[PDB]
């Protein structure tokens, strides 16, 4: 009964300064690293940053200057404050739980994020590499659907983890570890791969299936994801 | 005895409970002063929607952090905890690595050189048998650690109810380069950690460790050893124990009954900012070896 309730202003001008806060229920607030996560018209998905309940922080290079985040623990709240706003930050903002699981592999984090917050649209006005292919597929119920997701440089063990994004709502985890499926997940939904090639299989083709799947690695900060790959009927 | 591992145990931290990584429900450790706790007590009760993994990480960047663990014992309350298993049962001279998704024993004091395991925890045994299992680590760490204790109750059974399984994870990364103090040896692990190294046939220079404030000492004493006056019975060449001395600071392995390293530590506090210099002695058994300790000179 994990819930993410997500709260800020959203109609904002130009240079003004962005600020939206979450709050947690039915996780402890230790022990996950609560990150925001922004999905752009073009951009894509883009990993903002972290904190974690003792107020430690990890920020995306890009953003790194303008973005600031803070926690209140009593409260189970994080928040989030983006700066110097222009056009190309309007997008969709996710609150997201980050799995923070540590590992002995050097500036990686077992940090696959699952669930995602519903998501609060920001109005402006008045590293890895990974590769999906195909952009898209047009296929009909009952067939196969076979996606790859292919990195710029090896991710290390097989750090990486596959999202299902249907139509106007929030990602939710399909598979993490490459091959694991998650909590909830049927077994139609297959993961494989390692160092710089991945695929997600989906064998029998349901008429809900049909959504954007995208890849994302937790092998090196920052994380990154997929352009996304569409499935659509045929 | 104690200190026996099974090499072909094999686990993982999910157990038989069908429990997929992504539903563990972690959390982090109480942490109080330098004493980090994990305490199962209220967390591994039967529940309706168990069996539940329930991780408890424990992550250490700090020097002289004592871990905590308590696993709730059979029969501390009928009924709750009558199937309850603690892995391994030799903890904590046994410990759990994760070796290709698998769990297996692995001897705590050859992953962390100078880690300190009392054979007693409040006057009752080091054991998870009493229900409480602690052990303090060094001021030194030089490569990061992962290892894992169980504590599992799924087992349990109550009407429809089942118990949780428990995981404790210690995360330790490195921190400290050298200790200020002496190494009296006859490994590399011996001479790397300490800034002094004293040997037995042939020493020029006696043991002379400069402590200043907020600074950690050290001696690991020789494997032969009758008696020492240090940090008890101490001369001041300017009330004898560094503790009567030095108010509020602390000695860790005051007994010398820690298993395998014949250490003990000093911490000097930040406050403190007099100067002092002090001697003190150690015994052999066959010649015995002068110790000097200055603070803030």
């Amino acid at each position: 009964q994990v819930q993410l309730q997500q709260w800020g202003a959203g109609l904002l001008k130009p240079s003004e300064t962005l600020s939206l806060t979450c709050a947690v229920s039915g996780a402890s607030f230790s022990g996950y690293s609560w990150t925001w996560i922004r999905q752009s018209p073009g951009k894509g998905l883009e990993w903002i940053g972290e904190i974690d309940y003792r107020g430690s922080t990890n920020y995306n290079p890009s953003l790194k200057s303008r973005v600031t985040m803070s926690v209140d623990t009593p409260k189970n709240q994080f928040s989030l404050n983006l700066t110097s706003l222009t056009a190309a930050d309007t997008a969709i903002y996710y609150c997201a739980k980050g799995y923070g699981g540590v590992t002995l592999v050097r500036g990686a984090k077992i940090n696959w994020f699952d669930p995602w917050g519903q998501g609060t649209l920001v109005t402006v006005s008045s590293e890895i590499v990974l590769t999906q292919s195909p952009g898209t597929l047009s296929l009909s119920p009952g067939e196969r659907a076979t996606l790859s997701c292919r990195a710029s440089q090896s991710v290390t063990s097989r750090y990486l983890a596959w999202y299902q994004q249907k139509p106007g709502q929030a990602p939710r985890l399909l598979i993490f570890g490459a091959s694991s499926r998650a909590t909830g997940i049927p077994d139609r939904f297959s993961g494989s791969g390692s160092g710089t090639d991945f695929t997600l299989t989906i064998s029998r083709l349901e008429p809900e299936d049909f959504a954007v799947y995208f890849c994302q690695q937790y092998a090196k900060s920052p994380w990154t994801f997929g352009q996304g790959t569409k499935v659509e009927i045929k | 005895e104690l200190d026996k591992i099974d090499l072909s145990y094999e686990t993982t931290e999910s157990g038989d409970t069908a429990v997929s990584e992504d539903s563990y429900d972690k959390y982090a450790s109480n942490n109080t002063n330098k004493e980090y706790v994990c305490d199962f007590t209220d967390q591994l009760k039967p529940t309706e929607s168990g069996p539940k993994v329930k991780k408890c990480e424990v992550k250490v960047n700090e020097p002289l952090i004592k871990v905590k663990i308590i696993c709730p014992l059979k029969g501390s309350v009928e009924k709750l905890y009558d199937n309850i298993e603690y892995v391994p049962k030799k903890s904590p001279y046994v410990v759990l690595t994760k070796e290709e998704t698998k769990l297996k024993e692995k001897l705590l004091s050859k992953l962390i050189y100078g880690l300190l395991i009392s054979p007693t925890v409040n006057e009752k045994e080091n054991n998870f048998k009493e229900g409480v299992i602690e052990f303090t680590l060094p001021p030194v760490v030089h490569k990061a650690t992962v290892f894992y204790f169980i504590c599992d109750n799924s087992k349990t059974e109550d009407d429809n109810k089942k118990g949780n399984r428990g995981i404790v994870e210690v995360y330790v990364e490195p921190y400290g380069n050298k200790i200020n103090g002496c190494a009296f040896l006859d490994k590399i692990k011996m001479k790397t950690f300490f800034t002094q190294n004293i040997y037995k046939k042939n020493n020029i220079y006696p043991c002379y460790m400069k402590l200043y404030s907020g600074d950690i000492g050290g001696i690991l004493f020789p494997k032969n050893i009758k008696s020492t006056t240090c940090f008890e019975e101490m001369i001041p060449y300017n009330n004898k124990s560094l503790g009567n001395l030095v108010n509020n600071s602390v000695v860790y392995n005051k007994e010398m009954n820690a298993k395998y390293f014949n250490v003990q530590y000093v911490h000097i506090p930040t406050s403190y900012k007099d100067t002092l210099n002090l001697f003190c002695s150690i015994i052999l058994k066959e010649t015995s070896y002068l110790v000097y300790v200055s603070i803030n000179e």
